[PDB]
């Protein structure tokens, strides 16, 4: 009934070491945050010649979130958008409503690049600071398999959790994801 | 603590 509509989908096929653990499918709210969605889709298809295929989840914190998308420095300092090194915070219409919502990592206001996180809790302290733009529709088992990986002293998994393939899946008719107040 | 930053990760 009431909520934002999923307009686009992106998939990530994940391998942890050399075991293929499966696919994450993310629904994106293209009507609400069009520029942030177009960026993430383009980086997932690799259509500008660079993007998420071959990048890893570099920061994994149990019961909080998994973070990835740094395809340039692979450690957390880089990444880049299709609009330049950073682009402004589009809006904060969506909140981090619960587990499995997808949001942009940043280094303060208007510094969105390519890094993103998938929540594993309801991080209300982040609302209004990070642009939310998607929700995992399928593959939360894969997200928890990354979560349970032993990490080093900087919360990086000691076995690479790699997006070995990524891309888009078209949505013929947008559908609603119910959210509390809308 | 619990933030998601890109460069200087804080507590």
């Amino acid at each position: 009934k009431r909520g934002p509509s999923v307009t686009d989908k992106v998939f990530f096929d994940v391998r942890i070491g050399d075991k293929d653990v499966g696919r994450i499918v993310i629904g994106l709210f293209g009507n609400v945050v069009p520029k942030t969605v177009e960026n993430f889709v383009a980086l997932a298809t690799g259509e500008k010649g660079y993007g998420y295929k071959g990048s890893i989840f570099h920061r994994v914190i149990k019961d909080f979130m998994i973070q990835g998308g740094d395809f340039t420095a692979r450690d957390g300092t880089g990444g880049m958008s299709i609009y330049g090194e950073t682009f402004p915070d589009e809006n904060f219409k969506l909140k981090h409503y619960g587990i499995g919502w997808v949001s942009m990592a940043n280094a303060g206001p208007d510094t969105n690049g390519s890094q993103f996180f998938i929540t594993l809790t309801k991080p209300t302290w982040l609302d209004g600071k990070h642009v939310v733009f998607g929700k995992v529709l399928d593959g939360m088992t894969v997200v928890h398999s990354i979560e349970l990986q032993a990490t080093d002293g900087h919360d990086r998994p000691l076995t690479d959790c790699t997006i070995v393939n990524s891309g888009k899946i078209d949505v013929k008719t947008p559908f609603v994801v119910e959210v509390p107040d809308w | 603590x619990l933030l998601v930053t890109a460069g200087l990760v804080l507590a």
